[PDB]
């Protein structure tokens, strides 16, 4: 197939593009209207947990003494790795001269930003003393006190302020040519200021365009490393602990695996609806589902190879608390979460090695939707059956989590959904240059046949 | 224009010392 | 020129540079607050119902 | 009076004219286009950007700042007993992250207003937005302009020249 | 800062209750020969938490 | 063709020097013989397992530098068959013919009887206890379909190759290898790790890494990279690359060669930070033998010369589009490759770094040797690159 | 390539506004967060 159906030209995907937003508000879609008013019913939710948290505890969730990291920290790894993907579609497929990134780098990089805005509240979230986030930064106090800084949740705020600086420096980069052509676009005189202060008058320079692509090459070649260091950093702070379930050394390439996995399930998940409901099948193409769904299955892939060395190490081991690891996920009080983790992330991904099955879109919708659920087994059984079980067997217990939780894990996804829909309705979802570059390369290797 | 920027860092550090001297005052 | 005036160049320019000093000053008077002398009650008489002279 | 700028259908003939403008013996002249043409800046705006010198300078700042931050505040500042961890160069690990991040962060700070910085783009109001024309600029329309710092320009003769280049439309552009 | 340098605040335990005693000119020997006569411990265990936290 | 047959007669007159001095040092010390092949072969196979892996990464995403070093790959990978041959001495070695050769303990510590069964001189139960797995017999079959597995995938995928030169459709001839390349990415990921485990962690069965195997994955394709680097330095001249190759695949060599760098120091801060700070002493004592006894010093020239010298030469645009840049800083990245697997390997049987034998540097030479001349024989049997591609219009760039 | 703003005698001066606005906000950190008590 290709990754640009013929018959555009640039005019055409300027206007289809942001004729999507710089719409009056009168008239905004019914279906945009009733999926913000579910996403913002859902961030009420969110409001309303968060306020009863601080009102009362994190004693409401089902946290206690041996599970002392439950939901919370599930529903972290979880949001924080939805956004590995689109930081891999906006930096590597930019390291890597991949063509299909074009047309999927914009809302995959708002994903990102929205995804890690939802997981930077869960250490906040959950702290216990949520006011005191500060004291894990390195700030100037009339103590002299530091933070540790051979902890890996140090290297978690280091982490999660650098991934979130970064990516939203990269959108912005990415937005701002965009934001020129909205102001160009725009009709009502006062609304042309709103994108021209963020424009900062581009003008479409190609002296600007020579820095503006070094830039972003150079941006690519240190987000890169910078996300998969995020990701192993998130990774760390189990791996750097004496945890049984824990202590395992595959932990960063694996929770990388994980998290690339997990973000393109989410991803897939996202386009297929923006796809069928704007007219960008000339756009995001079947080459895009089938391309995404192969780094999906090579991605999950490698976590089913990572599952393999935990089963590996468990088995070779001589080491009972290894063993009663994976006798505890087979045949434990919580090994619905390890069958269902395998079904969900082993066999479901044997249809993405079929090309029809890559090509279909509700196989597709399906597999993403599994592929998510399965990832929020695997982080389950990472933290909550390792905690569960421990050394010493006096000091075992059960996590059973309250609505609480799950309250705010709704409420979360509702923030997310709602920071989404804002984005889809205030901004463009797809790069409107670079697609037009993107025309204009493929016009090229027409010509040179 | 520069003589902005040495205006605003002027205001800026008579307004700070005023600051400082409020937290000694 | 199409939408913006002359002078938005020099208007952007000390808006980013009026920011980051705001930015500055806001931690600043943070620290200053709760460093003060009224914040940790330093160098105030504290009144006492007799009024004992030591 | 800022100079004089002609508007061209194709990235092709951007393209030729950018290369006949540059064979003329014409510098300090600027193209305009939706997206980065490339086949124009190899030519007008070719050599070094700026950027990675900056982004070079600014992670090696930041991975020094990092590294030393966590050395003077574990084991200067506050010499503390954790987990029976060293309290010298031995505690290497442990520092590689907090010190990685730091070099990514500044480095990205860097690349972000180096950039930003070193083209100019801090200059919403440009003299280019004069012509009436130009909002088409990033809605498929193609612009060349001939600066007035060029040394061999006159209001009439580059007009001549880029009505001799066969474009859409000649504007002289103003301040 | 005084569990960590003493010395320069440390006094004659017979100059205590003295509330006309002002430190000498130098004061940094004789706070060091006051550390090591009255065998006051060094920065690490004065500046161990449980000293004053509990 | 003349290149070809220069590195040919040099790999094959270093291959002869390795194993003379190797076959000098077996009469004097036998049981190091064995445990230097064991080293030799450990870094000789990380130019054909890293072939066959980037031959189906560049055919699962297809690329310049794909194209430019696809046959090279090809030839590299089409070494394994002779690898798997090379393979008898070490399991001759953890045989039970081991005191027909002058080795007097058996090569592995799982081929102890008096280890890995009770009542014996020894027992060691963690050892007893992974008696199926790591046994003999096990790591032999297991080893021998690894072989199989690489032998059947690289002369597959070389076989379609050449058909797809000589004739026939080559869209139609390039699904195929892409779909063959796609299976194989994962039988080769669990297979090099398991190959990795059961050869060099086997040495030493109280330790476990499962980073380790997807740590030689990044140690191999880092080293096979620097070894296309270098092959394409010496070929630039050849008739073939002068009209069809410019400087972008020698920029994405490039590229690639430093970002697996940075892949290879990743692989190993991760393991070395888990196992320092989660301070348990089932994992610490690897760490503690490649530090003590001046073992320290190779693991801070690794971080010196094998990180920190090629991440900064490596991040300016100029030393990788240059090729005599690259040559020269991908025979740096090799011989700091032969430290990384002297570090890796050697303080299993030395103890020491002055315990360090001639037979140690003589078998990995001598064997990469004998790996150059096979792979200088397989690529001047094909042309150098796939003219009859689709993805031939990614050289013209 | 020279960049956008030179030959501008504007350039220097605002880079000395820049480094002086640095300079004194880094003096004045210094001096409320370790001479202030
Ligand atoms: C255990 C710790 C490991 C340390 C990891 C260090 C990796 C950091 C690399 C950052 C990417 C910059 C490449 C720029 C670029 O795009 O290069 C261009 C060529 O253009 C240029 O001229 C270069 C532009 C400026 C470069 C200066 C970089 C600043 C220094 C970084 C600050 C870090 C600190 C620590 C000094 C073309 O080259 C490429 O595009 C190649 C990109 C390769 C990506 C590497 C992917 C590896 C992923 C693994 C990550 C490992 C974990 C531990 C982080
Ligand atoms: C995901 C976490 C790790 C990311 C590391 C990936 C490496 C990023 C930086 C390396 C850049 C490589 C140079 C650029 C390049 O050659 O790639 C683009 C290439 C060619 O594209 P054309 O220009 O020819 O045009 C084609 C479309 N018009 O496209 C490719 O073929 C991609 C190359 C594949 C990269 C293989 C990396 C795999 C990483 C494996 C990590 C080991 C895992 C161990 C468990
Ligand atoms: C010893 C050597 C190392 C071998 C490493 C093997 C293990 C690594 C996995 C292999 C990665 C290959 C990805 C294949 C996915 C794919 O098929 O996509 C192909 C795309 C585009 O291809 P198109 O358009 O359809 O056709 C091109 C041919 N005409 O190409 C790409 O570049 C996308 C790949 C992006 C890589 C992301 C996956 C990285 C895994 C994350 C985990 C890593 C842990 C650190
Ligand atoms: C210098 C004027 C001091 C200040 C300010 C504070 N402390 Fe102190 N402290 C000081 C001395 C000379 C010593 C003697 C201990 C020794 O071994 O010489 C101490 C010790 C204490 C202790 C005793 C605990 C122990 O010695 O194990 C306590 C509980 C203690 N200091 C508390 C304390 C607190 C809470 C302070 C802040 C208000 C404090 N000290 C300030 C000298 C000085
Ligand atoms: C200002 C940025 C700080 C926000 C991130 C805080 C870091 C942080 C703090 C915690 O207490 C954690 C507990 C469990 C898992 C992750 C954690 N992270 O990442």
């Amino acid at each position: 197939e290709a990754y640009l159906l013929p018959g555009e030209t640039y005019t055409s995907i300027s206007a289809k593009i942001g004729d999507v937003p710089l719409t009056p508000p009168l008239k905004t879609p019914k279906g945009w209207l009733a999926g913000f008013s579910v996403a913002f019913f859902m961030l009420m939710i969110f409001f309303v947990s968060v306020t009863w948290l601080f009102i009362r505890g994190v004693g409401i969730w089902g946290i206690n003494i041996p599970v002392g990291w439950g939901m919370d920290i599930i529903n972290f790894v979880w949001w924080i790795g939805i956004g590995h993907a689109g930081t891999l579609i906006s930096a590597i497929l930019l390291l890597l001269n991949q063509g299909w990134r074009n047309s999927i780098n914009r809302f995959a990089e708002a994903m990102t930003l929205f995804a890690v805005a939802c997981a930077g509240l869960y250490p906040i979230l959950h702290l216990g003393r949520p006011w005191l986030f500060y004291w894990l930064i390195p700030y100037p106090n009339t103590h002299g006190m530091w933070p540790q800084f051979r902890s890996a949740l140090a290297w978690d705020v280091f982490a999660i302020s650098t991934y979130a600086t970064v990516s939203l420096v990269f959108w912005l980069v990415g937005l701002i040519p965009d934001f020129a052509t909205l102001r160009d676009r725009a009709k009502n005189i006062w609304v042309k200021r709103l994108y021209g202060i963020a424009a900062l008058g581009w003008r479409g320079s190609a002296r600007h365009w020579h820095r503006y692509e070094m830039a972003s090459i150079l941006l690519a070649g240190l987000s890169t490393p910078l996300v998969v260091s995020v990701h192993s950093i998130i990774s760390l702070d189990f791996a750097i602990s004496q945890v049984p379930g824990w202590q395992v050394t595959v932990f960063p390439p694996y929770f990388v695996a994980g998290a690339v996995f997990a973000g393109f399930a989410m991803v897939l998940l996202l386009m297929i609806p923006v796809r069928t409901f704007y007219g960008f099948e000339n756009y995001i193409t079947l080459h895009h589902l089938d391309v995404m769904a192969k780094v999906m299955l090579t991605t999950g892939m490698i976590v089913v190879y990572g599952y393999f060395m935990e089963v590996f190490a468990s088995l070779y081991s001589g080491n009972e608390f290894e063993e009663y690891l994976l006798y505890n996920r087979l045949f434990g009080p919580s090994s619905w979460a390890y069958w269902g983790l395998l079904f969900c992330n082993a066999v479901a991904i044997q249809p993405l090695w079929f090309k029809k099955v890559r090509q279909n879109i509700p196989a597709l919708l399906i597999i993403s939707l599994i592929v998510s659920v399965g990832m929020w087994l695997e982080r389950y059984v990472i933290i909550v059956i390792s905690l569960e079980r421990d050394f010493l067997p006096s000091s075992w217990d059960i996590y059973i989590p309250t609505i609480w939780d799950w309250s705010l894990y709704i409420g979360t996804f509702g923030l997310f959904f709602t920071l989404l829909f804002l984005f889809i309705r205030v901004l463009p979802m797809i790069n409107i240059f670079e697609m037009r570059l993107f025309l204009y390369q493929e016009t090229e290797k027409a010509k040179q046949r | 224009l520069s003589r902005l920027m040495i205006a605003g860092l002027m205001v800026f550090l008579v307004l700070s010392l005023v600051v400082l001297l409020a937290g000694r005052l | 020129a199409q939408i913006f005036p002359r002078n938005a160049n020099l208007l952007s320019r000390l808006s980013i540079f009026a920011l980051v000093l705001l930015v500055v000053e806001g931690i600043l008077i943070l620290g200053v607050y709760f460093r003060s002398n009224y914040f940790r009650q330093v160098n105030v008489a504290i009144e006492q119902p007799v009024a004992f002279s030591h | 009076v800022y100079g004089v700028m002609a508007e061209f259908p194709t990235p092709e003939a951007l393209i030729e004219a950018t290369r006949k403008a540059k064979a003329a013996g014409y510098t300090k002249m600027d193209a305009f286009s939706p997206f980065p043409i490339e086949e124009v800046i190899e030519e007008i705006a070719h050599g070094d950007t700026g950027v990675p010198r900056l982004v070079l300078l600014f992670g090696l700042i930041g991975a020094a700042s990092g590294f030393i931050l966590q050395y003077i505040g574990n084991l200067v500042d506050y010499p503390l007993n954790v987990g029976g961890r060293p309290l010298d160069i031995t505690n290497w690990p442990a520092m590689i992250p907090i010190t990685f991040e730091s070099g990514i962060l500044l480095a990205s700070f860097a690349a972000a207003i180096g950039m930003i910085v070193l083209n100019g783009l801090p200059s919403p109001y440009h003299p280019v937005f004069n012509v009436p024309r130009f909002q088409y600029a990033s809605q498929d329309a193609f612009f060349l302009c001939i600066e007035a710092t060029d040394p061999l320009f006159d209001r009439s003769r580059t007009s001549q020249f880029l009505r001799s280049l066969n474009p859409m439309q000649v504007s002289e552009v103003a301040y | 800062n005084c569990h960590r340098n003493p010395e320069l605040y440390v006094r004659p335990r017979e100059e205590v209750y003295n509330m006309d005693y002002v430190p000498p000119s130098n004061q940094l020997e004789i706070g060091r020969q006051l550390v090591a006569e009255y065998g006051i411990m060094p920065p690490d265990q004065l500046t161990n938490c449980y000293v004053c936290h509990r | 063709i003349p290149q070809l047959g220069q590195v040919q007669m040099l790999g094959l007159a270093a291959a002869v020097i390795g194993i003379g001095v190797l076959a000098a040092g077996y009469f004097l010390s036998p049981t190091s013989f064995f445990e230097s092949y064991i080293y030799g072969y450990y870094v000789a196979m990380t130019i054909p397992l890293g072939c066959l892996g980037f031959l189906m990464v560049q055919h699962l995403t297809g690329g310049a530098w794909g194209v430019t070093v696809r046959r090279m790959l090809e030839a590299g990978a089409a070494t394994l068959p002779i690898m798997g041959l090379l393979f008898i001495p070490i399991a001759l070695g953890y045989f039970d013919t081991y005191k027909a050769l002058g080795l007097e303990h058996p090569l592995y510590e799982w081929a102890n009887p008096e280890v890995v069964t009770p009542g014996g001189a020894e027992f060691d139960p963690i050892i007893a206890h992974k008696v199926p797995w790591l046994s003999p017999l096990w790591v032999t079959a297991r080893i021998a379909i690894f072989f199989i597995i690489w032998s059947a995938l690289a002369l597959t995928l070389r076989a379609w190759s050449r058909q797809q030169d000589a004739g026939g459709d080559a869209k139609k001839l390039a699904t195929r290898m892409r779909r063959l390349s796609g299976i194989g990415v994962a039988l080769f990921v669990i297979t090099v790790t398991f190959f990795s485990f059961d050869v060099a962690m086997s040495l030493d069965p109280h330790w476990f890494s499962t980073i380790y195997g997807a740590h030689y994955m990044a140690n191999a394709g880092l080293m096979t990279l620097a070894f296309l680097a270098l092959m394409m330095s010496r070929v630039r001249d050849a008739a073939l690359f002068r009209e069809y190759v410019s400087v972008k695949p020698i920029h994405d060599i490039g590229k690639l060669i430093f970002a697996f760098t940075v892949l290879w120091t990743y692989m190993s801060y991760g393991q070395l930070v888990i196992i320092w700070s989660g301070d348990v002493a089932e994992f610490t004592p690897w760490y503690v033998h490649r530090t003590q006894h001046g073992w320290v010093f190779v693991a801070l020239a690794l971080m010196l010369f094998a990180f920190a010298l090629p991440f900064f030469v490596l991040l300016f645009r100029g030393t990788k589009r240059n090729l005599n840049t690259l040559a020269t800083i991908a025979g740096w990245i090799v011989v700091m490759r032969f430290v990384d697997m002297a570090w890796i390997i050697l303080p299993e049987f030395r103890e020491h770094l002055w315990d360090i034998a001639i037979t140690d540097v003589a078998a990995p030479i001598g064997l990469i040797g004998l790996v150059i001349a096979l792979f200088a024989a397989n690529v001047q049997q094909a042309p150098l690159l796939p003219l009859r591609d689709p993805n031939m219009e990614q050289l013209q760039n | 390539m020279q960049p956008e703003w030179s030959g501008d005698p504007e350039v220097k001066p605002v880079f000395l506004a820049v480094t002086l606005t640095g300079m004194v906000a880094f003096l004045l950190m210094v001096w409320l967060f370790a001479f202030y008590w």
